[PDB]
């Protein structure tokens, strides 16, 4: 079926899934049970951005289902697909909100799930200064764990934040990637709906930094499209639900690139089969220009490795501290004393260690 | 009370001046014609010999059923239709034939030369002419010889463009409508329409289809391709449209007609230092060159020359009293201009021995010395500024900006901007094909056509274009239809937010183009066939499988009939704003608007209401999308 009916199918599936879990919350916890996300002043960001209304109980969460229904208009026109994509996003938030209601601890390690408001504030400044050039939203499954780790480690090397959702989390673990908020690689969850918490990062950035008010959907979608440098990288087979999420990402102005054959849309939905080119395509697709310094060193160099916790067992050499004498200094001298690029390692080297 | 004459305020203003001046216009002569013969309007009147004239009944079962020879209404109507196609094909045939002869006389230190060498190298490949280590002029002459053969070769096979899908060629072959030499097919239709020859509606209509193909894929194509070789391939360029382009204190030289060689030489002549100084000697600021109809489109596309107006505006241009010289060549030149120019100082100069108009200054265009001949004609227009009556001059202060030069090469270049360097391929129509399959753009329509007093001037053109772009259908325009849009202001980048739908506005912003693309003159409709062909070939389908359509909201010329016919025979549905004379032939109506679909995958649609036409185009496109699975 064509791209439109594929999006409408996945959006209707997302509505059906949200209708099922919402009923479970009504039957188990009642319509008065409080619904809320861990540490957030915007209740359910997506619903608060679209309607400007805050959802506080299961009964109000039930009413939010009508927002998903209203956004799905099965007419073949671009504005209708994008609205259908947002219906998938609202449904994903409803499902994720009900997950926290029906479970004391819905997320298991290494998954993070909902991202707290202070973390959004923490990443806001580095996004503005360009320290975080982009946010790579990787979803799906790669042919092997070697390709998944090469792509993550490359994005992390560029300092782009990398958010993983699906089997790519298991593949990255096997391929030895260093995950963590400071390491700029955050695993959200295995379910497709877990991608909504990154969407909330972009929406909350418009409310927090952009200073946009709730209900101003057109203004929030403009902020994410022009200011939040995000893009999606969907690997492995794509289900109808995943394609609807892709339409939701496109609605926020984020291009979606996939290794699977799909009906392409220039500068929006693209298809790259070569994994060794994926990173370069994604950056070009979202106008992310990386200022490469090109230092001649055998190890990586990026802002993600800041505040590294090199502990005793994982360490080989130690200098300074209440252990040995260490110092640093910068001097001003004439052109005669300085011989431009000159590296002289007086004393023993790390090879001498045993 | 009385129906409006036009939707353009500049046109309406000069029409009032024409009444005050006491001159007659095409709109006035339309009223004088009063009720038009129904027999002729239904196509049931035959004059193909001196046994008549015969006139059978358009309503079957009553009145006279057959002609003196025995021809039924369906036979009479089908032959009448055929002859219009054969006449339309002939107009474009001589046009391209002249261009090819010019290509055969190109030289490195000559008046006519090859400007686009790359295009010539590509065209030479299709005609099987070698290019490796050879003079560009030796290649140009061999190409011209191969191109000229397509007009009258009696043995062998004709050379067709590469953009034409093999599925479309095989369909024509099996249907028995594969094209032969250009002039040969015109003779074939004229022979079979003769008394006592063909008396079968289906066979006759198939003969017109075969003939019309020699226009679109041969006469027009070669006319367009060779014009781009000698005068340059068009590219995105800016210009002003409407009668407000004329300047009161400058010499106004209006070029009307269709032949591009004369207009290309009058442009170069306007840059001769002696002529620029002669204009000042007479008391003018400079030389203000303007165009009208095709010849104007062909110069605005390549050199950004300003457009004075379309078909029905040609008389009102003289009424401004500012046209010093009106140089005409051939086709769509109303003979009334000879009588009208007498009431003003305007000089009506005819140049082609093909179109001689009585009581007009005749200055033949010497093709041997083209630039010198062009300078002699332009000098006469400059000197005529001395007889301008500045007190009675009235140029409405109404002009509009426009962007054109959207050739297939240019459209591909602009589409490359939305291609990823690490993934997408380059210099292909893929971005357009991708947007159509995805559904962002519901389809692509081609609004072409003339001006007819049966329709409010430009009314159906604008209403049709507007409705299509609003429904996410990218619109391409040519001829008077393109000019109608240029005058209104649809050929602007800002027209996307103002009128385009959600998807088309997005594509317009990404590719950086207006929602309406001016592809050139009516001969340049071959570029539309070329574009639709590349999309079909790239997707591995026939042209009938794509969500594409053609529209002629206002049309008159027999060229529009041949155009419509080859567009439908090529697999593209066509909507007609003016009803052709087929009403009286029930079998012919069924063939044209129904059975034809079973033969070529496309059909004709007659709809005078433009609002109903856009509804039908969208519904039809969707039907073809659902069949294809897009
Ligand atoms: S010749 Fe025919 S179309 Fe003309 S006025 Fe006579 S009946 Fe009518
Ligand atoms: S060909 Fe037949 S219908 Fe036509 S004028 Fe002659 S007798 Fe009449
Ligand atoms: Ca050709
Ligand atoms: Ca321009
Ligand atoms: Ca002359
Ligand atoms: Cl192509």
């Amino acid at each position: 079926m064509n791209l439109f009916q594929t999006v409408f199918t996945g959006s209707k599936q997302a509505l059906a899934a949200a209708e099922g879990i919402v009923k479970q919350a009504v039957d188990e916890k009642g319509r008065d049970y409080k619904v809320a996300f861990p540490d957030t002043a915007y209740s359910l960001p997506v619903i608060f951005a679209a309607t400007g209304k805050k959802i506080t109980n299961v009964g109000e969460l039930e009413g939010a289902l009508d927002i998903v229904r209203s956004l799905i208009v099965e007419e073949e026109m671009l504005d209708k697909l994008l609205n259908s994509g947002l219906a998938t996003a609202v449904a994903a938030e409803i499902i994720e909100a009900a997950k926290y209601v029906l479970s004391d601890a819905p997320y298991a390690e290494p998954c993070v799930g909902f991202i707290s408001d202070p973390i959004i504030r923490s990443l806001g400044v580095p996004l503005v200064t360009g320290d975080i050039p982009g946010v790579a939203v990787i979803l799906g499954e790669c042919p092997d764990s070697e390709t998944a780790a090469k792509i993550i480690k490359d994005y992390q090397s560029k300092g782009l934040l990398t958010c993983l959702v699906g089997k790519v989390i298991d593949q990255a673990i096997e391929g030895k990637v260093k995950m963590g908020l400071d390491l700029r690689v955050i695993p959200l969850g295995y379910d497709v709906t877990s991608v909504i918490h990154v969407v909330t990062i972009a929406i909350r950035a418009a409310l927090i930094f952009g200073g946009i008010k709730g209900g101003q959907l057109n203004d929030i979608l403009k902020y994410t499209a022009e200011r939040v440098p995000a893009f999606v990288n969907a690997f492995g087979p794509l289900s109808e639900l995943v394609v609807s999420a892709g339409a939701g990402a496109i609605a926020l102005g984020f291009p979606v690139l996939t290794d699977q054959v799909v009906p392409e849309v220039p500068t929006l939905l693209l298809t790259q089969k070569d994994y060794d080119k994926m990173v370069k395509t994604s950056l070009e697709a979202r106008n992310i220009k990386i200022k490469i310094t090109e230092i001649p060193i055998p190890v990586s160099f990026a802002a993600a490795f800041e505040g590294e916790r090199i502990r005793k067992n994982d360490m080989l050499a130690e200098f300074g501290g209440n252990k040995t004498k260490a110092w640093e200094l910068v001097m001003c001298a004439d052109q005669g004393e300085v011989e431009d690029h000159k590296i002289e390692v007086i004393g023993p080297d790390i090879d001498t260690i045993d | 009370e009385e129906k409006a004459k036009s939707i353009d305020q500049a046109t309406l203003q000069l029409l009032d001046k024409a009444k005050q001046d006491g001159v007659e216009t095409v709109w006035d002569r339309k009223a004088d014609m009063k009720v038009q013969c129904g027999f002729g309007s239904a196509g049931v009147c035959c004059r193909n010999c001196s046994m008549g004239p015969c006139r059978v009944s358009p309503v079957p079962g009553k009145g006279v059923e057959r002609g003196i020879c025995g021809a039924t209404a369906d036979v009479i109507v089908s032959r009448n239709f055929a002859r219009m196609v054969a006449a339309g094909t002939a107009a474009h045939s001589d046009h391209g034939r002249s261009i090819a002869l010019s290509l055969y006389h190109t030289s490195k230190d000559g008046d006519i030369k090859v400007k686009d060498e790359n295009k010539l190298k590509e065209v030479a490949k299709s005609f099987n002419v070698e290019t490796e280590g050879r003079d560009i002029y030796d290649i140009a002459h061999d190409v011209a010889k191969e191109g000229l053969s397509n007009y009258g070769k009696q043995l062998g096979e004709v050379t067709l463009p590469p953009s034409l899908p093999e599925k479309r060629k095989e369909l024509w072959r099996k249907l028995g409508v594969y094209p032969r030499a250009v002039d040969r097919e015109i003779a074939a239709v004229m022979h079979s329409t003769h008394i006592g020859c063909n008396a079968d509606a289906e066979a006759m209509i198939k003969m017109s289809m075969r003939c019309s193909l020699t226009d679109g894929w041969m006469g027009s194509f070669m006319g367009t391709e060779f014009s781009d070789i000698m005068f340059g391939t068009p590219h995105s360029i800016d210009t002003e449209a409407n009668l407000g382009v004329l300047e009161k204190n400058s010499v106004n030289v209006v070029l009307h007609g269709h032949e591009p060689l004369l207009s290309e030489m009058v442009v170069e002549a306007a840059s001769d230092p002696e002529l620029v100084e002669l204009a000042k000697s007479v008391g003018a600021d400079g030389i203000n060159l303007c165009g009208m109809c095709c010849t104007g489109n062909e110069v605005s596309m390549r050199h950004g020359i300003k457009i004075a107006g379309n078909f029905m505006q040609q008389e009102l241009a003289v009424v401004t009293g500012a046209v010093d010289g009106l140089i005409v060549d051939v086709q769509c030149i109303m003979p009334a201009l000879a009588k009208l120019s007498k009431s003003y100082h305007t000089k009506f100069i005819t140049t082609s021995p093909k179109a001689h108009i009585t009581d007009s200054i005749y200055m033949e265009f010497d093709e041997e010395n083209p630039l010198d001949s062009a300078k002699k004609i332009l000098k006469e227009a400059i000197l005529n500024f001395k007889n301008r009556d500045q007190s009675k001059v009235m140029i409405p202060e109404l002009k509009c900006k426009a962007i054109l030069g959207y050739s297939v090469e240019e459209i591909i270049n602009k589409l490359d901007k939305v291609v990823n360097t690490q993934i997408g391929p380059m210099q292909t129509v893929k971005p357009l094909a991708d947007v159509l399959v995805s559904g962002v753009l519901r389809g692509a329509a081609a609004v072409v056509g003339c001006n007819n007093p049966k329709v409010v001037q430009d009314s159906a053109h604008i209403e049709t274009i507007k409705g299509l772009i609003k429904n996410d259908v990218i619109v391409v325009v040519t001829g008077c239809a393109a000019q109608a849009a240029a005058k209104y202001g649809l050929l602007q980048k800002e027209a996307a937010e103002k009128y385009a739908g959600p998807g088309l506005a997005t594509v317009c912003k990404l590719v950086d183009i207006p929602p309406v693309l001016h592809m050139g003159s009516c001969v340049d409709i071959s570029r539309i066939l070329d574009l639709v062909g590349r999309v079909a070939n790239l997707l591995g389908v026939d042209m009938s499988d794509l969500p594409v359509a053609g529209v002629a909201p206002e049309w008159m010329s027999e060229k529009a009939v041949a155009i419509g016919t080859y567009v439908v025979t090529s697999g593209i549905d066509t909507w007609l704003g003016v009803a052709p004379p087929v009403t009286g032939g029930p079998e012919v109506v069924d063939i044209l608007t129904n059975k034809m679909e079973d033969w070529v995958g496309a059909k004709f649609f007659i709809e005078t209401d433009p609002h109903k036409a856009v509804e039908q185009i969208v519904n039809r496109m969707n039907e073809k999308r659902k069949k294809l699975g897009i």
